[PDB]
């Protein structure tokens, strides 16, 4: 029946040149007009069939980006495929926004099935970086299964630090307990760092850690942010307030406002709204958890006005972030 | 009125279409007071959600379809579920 | 066979036993033991037949004359069988086998059936004699070792380590001290009440020794009881002094290289006539002469087509 | 002494039954413990005048629904000999009938055909009770059962056993009257007549010599010369030769000419078997699809198809010679585990329910199986993923071959050698890139991974309590769409696998190199573990009701399938509550859920264990 529609590799190298892609709209822009592209430079005559219903439809470009990638890297020499390959490394590390960071990983995920075998990316198949940006993206199910593929190459205690966080961010505490089992069991030499039992929410032993660490070394913003974290945790609304205090005179005030983000949690804790007061304005205008902080200081203050402007700002944070999750 | 967490397990969609929202459409002011539903009616037990609520086939096939008779295939599947869709009658056209 | 003064005996998965000259490591010649695999060669103190396990039956050949087929074959155990046993006169034979029973058997007889049947709760495994040739020491899966007297029936057991399996067993020439291993690779060690028609026979615990940690599975004294040889399936060996039982030594097959580790356990050893050249096993198809205070390679025997799996060596002027 | 224990035992139990009843009561669903509880009172103490008035009052105020969830239990001491306990089963087994007849009807038809006259007119009175208002229902199910059993096992397939075994009687046994009893009934299948056309096609095709040789075997009985019966058997085997070279033929039957009641039916108001629950609307039978496939195993089960009445369609598969009777029990536990799993909370979590699938057994050695979609045999998994890498199947086999040709009669470290350089050379990473790449995305799969995980882990650790055997690959499914792990065989249960002769198991679960792998990365430690602590933990903590369920299981003689069967069944009893307390291993000691679950995932993976099971286990996968 029908013969392979001939790849134009110019205008597949010029739709990936996102050079001069900077803002949310541009980069979604890059990612409308790529898809399109694909499908109108695809060798199936389906795909290129399609083209017409995806522009005018853009979920339709969305749903067939994979297999028309997928004719076009077949259809491309070995040289022009290191090429493409070089230019969507940059794509993947020119930013991180969650639409266009999800659809490359959706595509580097595909083409994992496909018996032509992933893309060969620069070293590591792209199993580091696809693994960082899915990271970064939140789907974090990809993350796993990139650092499960770092592993399989070779454990290191890194590998299992960044496994647990995953494990922890994909709500699954019993398979983090098991990586730090296997890491007990094969790299018991190198004592657990207090970040790992935090990650895992034993908050007692992470809080004995702390402290052992504190006795060693004071002063460590990393240490302190930590120890109050798992105070925070462990609902030590005494302890956590007093830490506050002091450091809160004594520390940078960015750092200063990391920790405010929770101790304003000690002040509800302990009702000390004076310190919630001061906290809170520490913390910043424009945050989620800083904006509901401003809205029960203004309830107790009886400002209703302008705790609803705040619960407004916060719903629009929170928006963006079930958006993303 | 109150009637909190029992329209989910009557109407077990009711959640999912909410979220649905929050993705189908771009008003910030509908999208506000969708968060303010989905808080008033309560954060819900994922696992009462599930007891609530009770491509991959093209993906499993592709793992053993060839590329030349794949790209119909998601073709067509992509095609038709545009297609099913009543309301892109002006698609319908494009699509057949 | 026995022109040389030393004879050396190898088998393995091929069915074909073969026979070795021990310093020039020179083959003599080949025989063929079919039927099933070979577990324990043994050489009778008149050293004019060998004996060699297999499945359901034992096998024996002739030394004196050269190529020969089976002289003798006892046959009837229900299950395989890996232990073998002479009285010095070669009159009376002690074997014992996975069936959970250790048999006697007439050598200067046609008593093809076994004269006595000692029965334990485990499958048995190799069997070893006290010098004084009236009691037999032997090991099995239980872990359970088993000091049984031939004559008086006067039985004792005992466990060491908790339901392990023991795979070894073996007394000193002195009579002084036994040893043994098992699965986990420790190796253990009593000391022996000096009755030889006391009859009673008591031991006294000694010390654990955590040889290896792969399965130990060999154990061996030299003919003057200086050394105790222990092979174990790290591929490796190690030899312990009787009188410290401080170990200074090691018969290593390591390729060194990771990848090609896991080559083939250490099989068998046996001593020199004077405790200073061992003779070892080695599944990867081979059988190797060393010197024991060196602890060096001097001679291999190579010919095997499938892995080695016992030995027999015997030293004589 | 004895007169005042018993009083002491009434005046402890009849307090006991009526505070089941009501507990029952109050529960409205989540009561099967509660169930068997006073099932087990009654089985045992009923007897008793007191115990069975209280009895009779608790059943008057009891639902009557509740008892479905113990029908087999039921009608499994429906011929029992104490008279008032007979009676009172049978009034309820009336009542059953009265309100749900679907849920009954199908062990009730069962019984009728039971060899046994107790069971026999205890079965034909309840059926004749029901009639009245059921006839339509009582004789579908009737037909049903008649038409099913001629399906499941064709006259082809019992002539083939029938000869085979006869023949190893003769020329192995030697016993006469074996052979020739076993014979005399396969002749009365002719004598009574053909019924259907394949019947009748065999008729023409063998039923000649076969009369023939019959007639040879009466010249032996009436003279005994060896001539008479070497004539009969030399018949016997020529139709032998036939009919097997026949059979690999008949890889499909059509319904139409092997059973036309069956295609006739449509319409009807029978339920789909093991598909009703009077909380639902009944699934009725509309259909007995023409063609049904069948499986090339040695037992060759038929696969049926039916049509429910609500629109959707469901699959079965029919296997003769199986006394699935254990089967169905075996399932019932199971339901009973996915009830206590649901039930505590930490377990309810993180979705512990068994795959279980519907077992309607329709006689002594024949029955149905529900049929489980989306599954795919491990061993059929493993071989398509080879088969798609060009890897030889057997590959880790033929290594072991290959340094130890004579594998058989090694000795155990011998063995544990070879299997050990067995596994280190090949990667055994066969089934977590297989679980990666029929997944769609990462997303997908980490829920396929973690459900698969969790049910290996739960049905694993139940199976040890349960002492089921022979987890060979072929025993073990995986659900494409959601990858908990299936068990679907249970003719070994209580260590029986562990001490036969032939390759005597030696772990009390599977738990090779393979499946470990395709978990996460930390295989064992993580989701396996924990999970099965918390299983036993669910289990050891409601233990009673296990042992219930096991002792309705021992007490019929199933699994010896009387005062040795007794002894057997309170050994095994007594294992089963070694395993649910801790003394299993170390019986003077008592191990807490974390020592024994380790001490089993240890047993199960080391690999001297490993290497003394069957080859044909795959112990090396
Ligand atoms: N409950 C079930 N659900 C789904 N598929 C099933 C079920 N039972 C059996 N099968 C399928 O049907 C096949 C029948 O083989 P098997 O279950 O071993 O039958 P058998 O009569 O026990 N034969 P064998 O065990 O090989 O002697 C299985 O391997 C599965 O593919």
């Amino acid at each position: 029946p029908m013969k392979k529609l001939h790849v134009s590799t110019i205008n597949l190298q010029k739709a990936w040149g996102a050079a001069r892609r900077v803002s949310k709209d541009d980069w979604l822009e890059w990612l409308r007009r790529l898809s399109l592209e694909l499908l109108k430079d695809s060798s199936s005559p389906s795909l290129r069939s399609c083209w017409a219903l995806a522009q005018a439809y853009n979920p339709m470009a969305r749903d067939l980006f994979n297999a028309a990638f997928v004719s076009c890297w077949s259809e491309l020499n070995e040289d022009q495929q290191d090429e493409l390959i070089r230019s969507i490394e940059l794509a993947l590390t020119s930013q991180d926004i969650a639409e266009v960071t999800q659809t490359l990983l959706n595509l580097a995920e595909f083409m994992e099935h496909s018996d032509k075998g992933p893309l060969p990316l620069r070293d590591d198949n792209g199993i580091v970086l696809l693994g960082e940006r899915a990271a970064k993206c939140r789907a974090y199910a990809k993350a796993l299964h990139y650092k499960e593929l770092e592993f399989q190459k070779g454990p290191t205690p890194a590998i299992l630090e960044s496994l647990i966080s995953i494990n922890n961010k994909l709500q699954q505490p019993e398979a983090a307990a098991g990586v730090l089992e296997y890491a007990m069991k094969h790299f018991g030499e190198l004592e657990i760092q207090a970040t790992w039992y935090e990650k895992l929410h034993e908050w007692e032993d992470a809080l004995v850690a702390y402290d052992k660490k504190m006795d060693t070394n004071k002063d460590d913003p990393e240490l302190m942010l930590g120890r109050m974290r798992c105070l925070e945790a462990l609902g030590e609304w005494g302890q956590l307030h007093q830490q506050c205090c002091e450091k809160w005179t004594l520390v940078n005030d960015e750092t200063q406002a990391k920790m405010a983000r929770m101790a304003a949690a000690a002040a509800w804790g302990l009702g000390q709204w004076d310190s919630m007061e001061e906290y809170t304005c520490m913390i910043p205008r424009d945050t989620h958890d800083g904006a509901f902080y401003r809205a029960v200081l203004a309830l107790h203050q009886d400002l209703f006005s302008l705790a609803q402007q705040c619960i407004d700002k916060a719903r629009d944070l929170l928006d963006a972030e079930l958006t993303a999750m | 009125t109150g009637y909190v967490v029992e329209p989910y397990r009557k109407y077990p969609t009711l959640l999912e279409v909410l979220l649905n929202f929050l993705k189908t459409e771009q008003n910030q002011g509908t999208r506000r007071e969708a968060i303010r539903v989905l808080g008033l009616l309560g954060a819900l037990d994922p696992y009462k959600h599930k007891v609530n609520i009770g491509t991959s086939e093209m993906l499993v096939n592709m793992g053993n379809l060839p590329l030349d008779e794949f790209y119909p295939a998601v073709s067509m599947v992509a095609l038709m579920r545009i297609f099913r869709d009543q309301s892109l009658s002006h698609h319908h056209t494009m699509v057949v | 066979v026995g022109s040389d003064p030393v004879i050396l005996a190898t088998a393995g998965y091929d069915h074909t036993v073969r026979f070795w000259q021990a310093h020039s490591g020179i083959c003599t010649r080949t025989v063929q033991h079919q039927d099933s695999q070979v577990n324990a060669l043994e050489v009778t103190p008149d050293r004019s037949m060998i004996a060699a396990a297999g499945y359901q039956h034992i096998r024996m050949y002739d030394l004196n004359s050269n190529n020969p087929n089976p002289i003798i074959s006892y046959d009837g155990v229900n299950k395989n069988i890996a232990s073998v046993g002479f009285h010095e006169d070669g009159r009376w034979m002690y074997t014992g086998g996975e069936d959970c029973t250790a048999r006697i058997w007439d050598l200067r007889s046609r008593n093809l059936q076994c004269q006595r049947i000692f029965q334990v709760n485990a499958p048995i495994n190799c069997v070893c004699l006290h010098p004084n040739q009236a009691e037999l020491i032997v090991g099995d899966q239980s872990g359970a070792i088993h000091i049984w007297d031939l004559k008086t029936d006067h039985n004792e057991q005992l466990i060491p380590e908790p339901e392990v399996s023991i795979t070894s067993a073996h007394i000193d020439p002195d009579a002084s001290y036994m040893a043994a291993v098992n699965s986990t690779g420790n190796c253990y060690v009593w000391n022996l009440t000096g009755g030889i028609g006391d009859e009673v026979t008591q031991l006294i615990p000694k010390t654990k020794i955590p040889a290896h940690t792969r399965y130990a599975l060999q154990c061996r004294f030299s003919p003057d009881s200086t050394l105790l040889a222990t092979c174990s399936a790290d591929q490796t060996c190690k030899i312990w002094r009787t009188s410290n039982f401080s170990l200074m030594t090691e018969l290593s097959i390591k390729s060194g290289n990771p990848g090609e580790s896991s080559r083939g356990w250490m099989w068998g050893c046996a001593f020199s006539g004077d405790s200073q050249y061992i003779v070892t096993a080695s599944s990867d198809n081979l059988a190797r002469l060393w010197c024991v205070e060196t602890g060096e390679i001097k001679r291999e025997y190579g010919g095997h087509q499938k892995a080695v799996v016992c030995l027999a060596f015997n030293d004589s002027v | 002494v004895t007169e005042d224990l018993s009083k002491t035992l009434l005046m402890y139990t009849v307090p006991a039954v009526q505070g089941f009843f009501r507990s029952i009561s109050l529960s409205r669903g989540n009561n099967l413990q509660d169930t068997l509880r006073v099932l087990t009172l009654w089985f045992d103490y009923g007897h008793w005048p007191d115990v069975n008035e209280a009895l009779v009052e608790g059943v008057k105020a009891i639902q009557i629904d509740t008892w479905l969830q113990v029908i087999p239990q039921l009608i499994a001491r429906i011929d029992t000999p104490r008279p008032l306990v007979g009676r009172l089963i049978h009034q309820l087994l009336t009542d059953i009938g009265r309100y749900h007849p679907q849920a009954l009807i199908y062990p009730l038809t069962v019984a009728s055909k039971s060899t046994t006259t107790a069971r026999h007119n205890a079965a034909n009175k309840i059926l004749k009770n029901m009639c009245e208002h059921s006839n339509t229902l009582v004789q579908q199910a009737m037909m049903v059962s008649e038409e099913l059993i001629r399906v499941a096992i064709l006259w082809h397939e019992m002539w083939h056993e029938g000869l085979e075994e006869a023949s190893r009687l003769y020329f192995g046994e030697r016993n006469v009257k074996g052979m020739f009893e076993v014979l005399e009934p396969l002749h009365a299948m002719m004598e009574r007549g053909p019924q259907t056309l394949k019947e009748t096609s065999f008729n023409q095709a063998y039923g000649r010599d076969l009369m023939e040789a019959q007639e040879w075997c009466r010249k032996y009985m009436k003279s005994g010369n060896v001539k008479d019966l070497t004539q009969a058997w030399d018949l016997y085997y020529h139709v032998f030769r036939r009919i097997s070279k026949q059979l690999p033929q008949l890889t499909s039957l059509e319904l139409q000419y092997v059973s036309p009641k069956l295609l006739m039916c449509r319409d009807l108001e029978l339920a789909v078997p093991g598909t009703y629950d009077p909380n639902q609307p009944i699934i009725r039978i509309q259909s007995i699809a023409p063609s049904l496939q069948v499986i090339t195993s040695k037992q060759r089960p038929r696969k049926l198809t039916l049509m429910g009445s609500n629109g959707h369609e469901f699959v079965f598969l029919l296997k003769g010679h199986e006394d699935l009777r254990q089967d169905e029990r075996v399932m019932q536990l199971f339901g009973l585990v996915n009830t206590l799993l649901a039930n505590d909370p930490t377990s309810l979590r993180k979705n512990l329910s068994i795959q279980r699938y519907a077992v309607i057994p329709l006689s002594t050695n024949s029955g149905l199986i529900g049929w489980v979609p989306h599954c795919d045999t491990l061993h059929a998994l493993i071989r398509d993923y080879r088969e798609k890498k060009k890897i030889l199947l057997n590959i880790e086999h033929r290594i072991m071959l290959r340094m130890a040709p004579d594998y058989d009669h090694l000795t155990l470290m011998q063995k544990v050698e070879v299997f050990e350089h067995a596994v280190n050379n090949t990667a055994g990473d066969d089934l977590a890139k297989l679980l990666w790449l029929k997944s769609p995305s990462s997303e997908v799969w980490f829920d396929r991974r973690t459900n698969y995980t969790r049910s290996l882990a739960v049905m694993s650790m139940v199976g040890y309590i349960l002492g089921l055997g022979d987890r060979h690959p072929s025993n073990l499914m995986l659900d494409r769409l959601s990858g908990k792990i299936l068990h679907i065989d249970f003719g070994d249960c209580f260590e029986v696998a562990m001490t036969r002769e032939k390759f005597p198991e030696k772990i009390p679960f599977r738990l090779t190199r393979m499946l470990t792998n395709a978990m996460e990365v930390t295989g064992l430690d993580g989701n396996y573990r924990i999970t099965c602590h918390t299983v036993m933990e669910v289990l050891r903590e409601h233990k009673d009701s296990v042992m219930a369920v096991l002792e309705a299981f021992v007490y019929d003689p199933l699994l010896n399938w009387p005062e040795a069967l007794n002894k057997k069944a309170i050994q095994i009893i007594n294992r089963v509550r070694d395993k649910l307390t801790g003394r299993d291993f170390s019986h003077d000691d008592t191990l807490d859920v974390p020592t024994q679950v380790e001490l089993l995932i240890k047993q199960a993976t080391s690999h001297e264990n490993l290497c003394q099971c069957y080859i044909g286990w795959c112990p090396f996968w």
